[PDB]
């Protein structure tokens, strides 16, 4: 028995059919973001991030080439 | 470091070691110049050179290529006690 | 974006630098003039150095 804390988010797929037993399901590659940011970041965006709290920090990204 | 001189001490160290070390004297002048020192300690070259003679706010150290934008500035690590200061740059290669 | 073709000078009153990602998208335009750094009323770190704003 699964419950809905298990099974965690797909954030580079999507689903596009699933039977009607359930059998075969059928998923697509959603393409990759306009912005250059990864998808996974674009998902804990969309959703339960943060309570409107935020931070500002250095943030120690290296230099650039 | 306000109203007195110091002394700069830019010690190169070196998990992995491979350097030469060279130097050159061509720009215009900035009133402070002074040769560099040499050591043959384990895993630290320190390097001593006087150039302290303009008063500091800033006390930065770039390190890279200025001609293609690669930068890296690192922290003074400065110990003033008395009259006499001293600064500390420890650069890991 | 824009080519001088002559040296001239670019007027900035009070400015603030920026920190860039290392994205193939960014495109940058203009550096800071490799001497300058930032800082605050509050006792913060440095926020960029020379010519990496």
């Amino acid at each position: 028995m699964i419950t809905p804390l298990d099974v965690p988010p797909l954030d580079y797929f999507d689903e596009v059919f699933t039977s009607e037993n359930w059998m075969v399901r059928i998923y697509q590659l959603k393409k990759d973001d306009a912005q250059g940011r990864t998808l996974r970041d674009v998902g804990e965006l969309t959703r339960s991030s943060t309570k409107t709290r935020r931070s500002i920090k250095r943030p120690e990204l290296g230099l650039r080439v | 470091q306000d109203v007195h001189v110091s002394f700069p001490s830019t010690a190169g160290k070196s998990r992995v070691m491979i350097g030469k070390v060279e130097p050159r004297i061509g720009i215009d002048e900035t009133v402070p110049t002074t040769i560099t020192v040499e050591d043959p300690n384990e895993v630290i070259q320190v390097n001593f050179a006087i150039e302290s003679t303009n008063k500091p706010f800033q006390n930065t150290l770039l390190i890279g290529l200025p001609n293609k934008n690669l930068e890296m500035a690192f922290e003074p690590e400065i110990k003033d006690n008395g009259k006499l200061s001293m600064y500390k740059y420890r650069i890991d290669l | 974006v824009y080519n001088a073709r002559k040296s001239e000078d670019f007027v900035f009153g009070e400015s603030s630098a920026a920190l860039l990602e290392n994205r193939e998208q960014i495109v940058p335009i203009l550096n800071a003039p490799r001497t300058s750094f930032t800082e605050s009323k509050g006792k913060c770190n440095s926020w960029t150095s020379g010519s990496q704003g």
